[PDB]
């Protein structure tokens, strides 16, 4: 059954035009079928026999769906539209129902009327056994299963529709992705029932056919990683492929679905399990599964075996996020409204980069957080952090970068984040002062680097294979190894002071991590900067 | 009326840029503002054949906590042929300067039709559980390169009568503002003002103090102590070495000398004579901005950024690095005591306004500041019709000691 609905004014890319590409004859079965099936939505409207004032064509195929038109180059021809999927809505973001369904809208999509102009772009041919003279020629004059429009088109359409129903009923809650239409609601069962007719009969009186409450699936909904209730969710547990002999290829997968996995069931890990990959010559080639592998592979078994059930958004509540750190550049979060009660959680890896610190980390945390809640619930969570608000307003209120945390209280879950050491803000009376020194030859890698001290002391080392900054860096390596717990140390590097200002408590270079490590023992350092070669 | 056909610059098309989520509050508040314009007839709806796309959010004024609607055209406005408006050197020197909401007028007059297409907008839904709210302008937009320009015409007669009655008044139109500078006293400018409102409100566009010139330069001001340890010099020939980009003629061989030997930075040193006079001789050179700048109007503005601490904030604006057109320092607005986001944006508006004011052009901006944190809170504390252009650095740790000064 066709509709009576305004079409959409469709036209092709800038300047392109309609396909023309050959069809490929068939068996005298899959030409005997595509006679047959075309015949029927033929009668049924949908489709028009053409002549040959259309050089268009596109190739038709006959697959036995067991238990097909291929329009890839006319999509390639057509316009783009806007978009076809702004953001999938996430459970944590629902409120509960009483009573929900989601109907197969299914084959709507050719109940559509495509813009008659267009129509003539969607031309195909049914060839000919022995390739006769002509061959049955046709065209399209609703939405095609395949074509570039189609969903967009679909959707809006769907979309004008139901928005007086919308009007008319609007405590209740219509959903549309792709070919289904959640509904939910908080009438009981039968008022529901009622109103789903009521709409189901709405649409059909477009020409949009609609299944029996006979044929209607039924929650649990599946979407996409959770079991849907209407008071909860859940996350369908997961399964892990007990095996003898491992592939590459496979612990990738592996490793793919646990990563997943680790946002819901922290604890999961895989460090072992990523090492089988190291020196991996081939995606087939079979490792040999670590004893530490497996006693990782096997605690994510017992960590997978228990579900996680889920909440709500109750809109009536506060939103509450809190964060934890499970190692360097680890962190975990969870969001609830009411303690115990979880919304929604997950983690972050954070590659050390350059040069980070923890404080800057939690920082980017927040941020991340903020603002996917601002797109699943429109508004933000209060934070509660392991922070101290003194380490805080040290740091932010010195630190050469604009940032800021949104309204956050401290909760004392330990590890805390804490500054790992401060540079003094002025030379320190009585203590030695190095004066260090570092240079390499671009070209060779030698070097050498050292210092002298008001106090007499020197030293000085060659470096084999070294360079333009390592050498520099190296000087105050040294100055930091031979000082004891004060020193004052003066060097020339913009690099090297500029860095150490961040107070960075990880690097990605080894060395960094020398010098920092060496810097939290002294008990008070000063490093002041000089311009070099004068 | 008679549409002025509008096209895009050759070769360019319309924007798709995507929307930033917006929270809660924001949303009805533009939905709200957006049924009603569209029963006005200014905007209308949209459908999927449409491809293009601009941000669009809602910001407040103070004693107007209602809602008002602004869009980010400036990509748009970047694409947008070229046209028509001048810029007088005259408010650049009044006693005093007020702004004034014109952005309303530009609703009368209609768009082009195949023009309008490419104002397509969006109002986003929470969590997605609705398909987009697609619209488009069918007048002039607002915050539009392209408006204040083809309400030019309209505008002139408009003022004439307050023009041609009060030549001892300067008025400047860039965009949705108007500045409205005169250098009689307060109480006649207030005055002369709302008598302004009112003539405008007579014909129906609607509209509801800054102090030029009183803006001048910061100077760099070197310490003084009565006695000077290796450290104080260390750090004072640093800041001049690097201050001799701007003055050629400062020198710092004298210093450096007392500077020899391996001493301690507590240590204290006393000036050798000649030490005093080098010193004394560039404490005079940076008396005074440098020699031979001057604004060239066919180059882009620059202005830079750099976070003090304590609520302080340094500029520069520039058009060639070390050639400052002008240079500042900032405090905190009185109740951003804890947040630097909602500072640096203060910040960046008085800085774009002073631009316009001066120059009538807007400055390209480095933040020190994430680009994350800064998409996720600028909207928060934004209060301008205009949007300037900006990308995210790394402050120099020198170009930081240096304007402490
Ligand atoms: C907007 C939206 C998206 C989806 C996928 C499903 C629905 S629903 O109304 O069918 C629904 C199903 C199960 C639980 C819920 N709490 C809701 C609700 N509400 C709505």
């Amino acid at each position: 059954p066709i509709s009576p609905i305004e079409t959409v004014p469709v036209k092709l890319k800038p300047g392109m035009d309609g396909p023309k590409v050959k069809q490929w004859p068939l068996t005298e079965e899959k030409i005997k079928a595509l006679v047959e099936i075309c015949t029927e939505m033929e009668k049924e409207g949908k489709i028009s026999k053409i002549g040959p004032e259309n050089p268009y064509n596109t190739p038709v195929f006959a697959i036995k769906k067991k238990d097909l038109v291929d329009f890839r180059e006319l999509n390639k021809r057509t316009q783009d539209f806007w978009e076809v999927q702004l953001g999938i809505p996430h459970p944590a973001g629902l409120k509960k129902k009483k009573s929900v369904t989601v109907l197969d809208v299914g084959d709507a999509y050719f109940s559509v009327p495509l813009d008659e102009d267009f129509r003539k772009y969607t031309a195909f041919t049914i060839p000919s056994i022995n390739n006769e003279t002509p061959g049955i020629r046709y065209q399209y004059n609703v939405l095609p299963q395949g074509w570039k429009g189609s969903p967009a088109i679909f959707q809006s359409s769907m979309t004008k529709i139901l928005e007086p129903f919308r009007k008319q009923n609007p405590d209740i809650v219509i959903y549309q992705y792709m070919d289904d239409l959640y509904v939910g609601s908080d009438l009981e069962i039968g008022q529901h029932r009622t109103k789903i007719e009521e709409l189901r009969q709405h649409l059909l009186r477009w020409g949009l056919t609609t299944p029996d409450k006979k044929h209607q699936k039924e929650p649990p909904f599946l979407w996409m990683g959770y079991e849907l209730h209407p008071d909860k969710w859940t996350v369908q547990p997961i399964v892990l492929p007990e095996k003898d002999s491992w592939t590459v290829n496979d612990i990738q997968k592996l490793v793919g679905k646990l990563n997943w996995a680790s946002q819901i069931y922290p604890g999961i890990k895989v460090r072992q399990l990523c090492k089988l990959l190291r020196g991996t010559k081939a995606l087939t080639e079979v490792i040999p599964l670590t004893e530490e592998a497996e006693l990782e592979l096997a605690e994510n078994r017992e960590i997978l075996k228990e579900p996680v059930h889920g909440v709500y958004y109750d809109p009536s509540k506060d939103l509450i996020a809190e964060i934890q750190k499970q190692g360097q550049g680890q962190w975990t979060y969870q969001i609830y409204q009411e303690p115990f009660k979880n919304l929604k959680t997950g983690k972050y890896a954070r590659m050390r980069g350059a040069h980070t610190n923890d404080v800057k980390q939690l920082t980017e945390a927040v941020q991340k957080i903020t603002t996917e809640s601002i797109v699943i619930w429109g508004k933000t969570p209060k934070f509660k952090l392991p922070i101290q608000k003194e380490t805080w307003e040290t740091w932010w209120t010195e630190y050469w970068q604009a940032t800021w945390i949104p309204e956050w209280e401290f909760v004392n879950t330990p590890p805390l984040v804490k500054l790992w050491y401060q540079l003094e803000k002025e030379p320190i009376v009585g203590a030695e002062t190095f004066y260090v020194d570092g240079a390499a030859n671009r070209e060779t890698k030698l070097g050498k680097a050292g210092y002298v001290t008001n106090r007499g002391r020197q030293k000085v080392v060659t470096l084999t294979d070294t360079t333009n900054q390592k050498t520099e860096l190296q000087a105050i390596y040294l100055a930091l190894q031979d000082s004891g717990l004060e020193v004052n140390i003066v060097t020339d590097s913009q690099y090297a002071l500029g860095i150490i200002q961040a107070q960075p408590d990880q690097s990605e270079s080894e060395l960094v991590n020398q010098i920092i490590e060496q810097l939290i023992k002294k008990e008070k350092v000063y490093l002041a900067w000089v311009p070099a070669h004068k | 009326i008679e549409t002025v056909p509008v096209k895009l610059k050759p070769g360019m098309d319309g924007p798709k840029v995507k929307q930033w989520p917006l929270t809660e509050e924001k949303i009805k508040a533009l939905v709200e503002i957006c049924t009603e314009m569209e029963k006005e007839g200014k905007i209308s709806k949209i459908g999927p054949e449409n491809p293009y796309n601009t941000p669009v959010f809602a910001i407040k004024k103070k004693d107007s906590t209602k809602w008002r609607k602004l869009v980010d055209f400036r990509e748009l406005n970047k694409r947008t042929q070229d046209f028509g408006i001048p810029h007088p050197a005259g408010l650049k020197k009044k006693k005093s300067v007020t702004v004034l909401d014109v952005g309303d007028a530009y609703f009368s007059v209609p768009l082009d039709e195949d023009f309008r297409k490419y104002t397509a907008f969006t109002i986003p839904s929470i969590n997605n559980e609705t398909p987009g709210i697609r619209y488009q302008y069918n007048v002039l937009p607002q915050g539009w390169k392209g408006s204040p320009a083809i309400f030019q015409s309209s505008m002139t007669k408009i003022l004439e009568p307050f023009r041609k009655q009060n030549p001892d008044i300067v008025i400047y139109q860039y965009m949705d503002d108007l500045y409205v500078g005169s250098d009689l006293e307060i109480g006649q400018h207030r005055t002369k003002i709302e008598e302004l409102r009112q003539h405008l409100l007579r014909w129906g566009l609607t509209t509801p103090e800054l102090h030029p010139d009183k803006w001048t330069v910061q100077p760099i001001v070197l310490p003084e102590k009565d006695s000077w340890t290796v450290n104080d010099i260390q750090k004072l020939v640093g800041k001049l070495n690097w201050a001799s980009q701007i003055y050629p003629g400062i020198k710092v061989r004298q210093l450096c000398k007392l500077l020899r030997g391996t001493k301690a930075l507590t240590e204290v040193i006393p000036l050798t004579e000649e030490a005093e006079l080098e010193l004394a001789e560039n404490r005079e050179i940076l008396k005074e901005p440098v020699h031979g700048v001057y604004y060239d109007p066919s180059k882009d503005l620059i202005a830079e950024i750099q976070k003090q601490g304590q609520g302080q904030w340094t500029y520069q604006i520039y058009q060639e690095p070390f050639k400052n057109l002008k240079t500042g320092k900032y405090a905190r607005m009185r109740g951003a005591h804890t947040n630097d986001v909602k500072q640096l944006t203060e910040a960046v508006q008085k800085i774009t306004t002073e631009s316009i004011v001066i120059w009538g052009k807007t400055p390209k901006f480095k933040l020190p500041i994430q680009k994350e944190t800064w998409e996720t809170w600028w909207t928060e504390y934004w209060q301008a019709t205009w949007i300037p252009e900006w990308e995210f650095v790394n402050t120099p740790p020198l170009v930081k000691l240096w304007y402490q000064l």
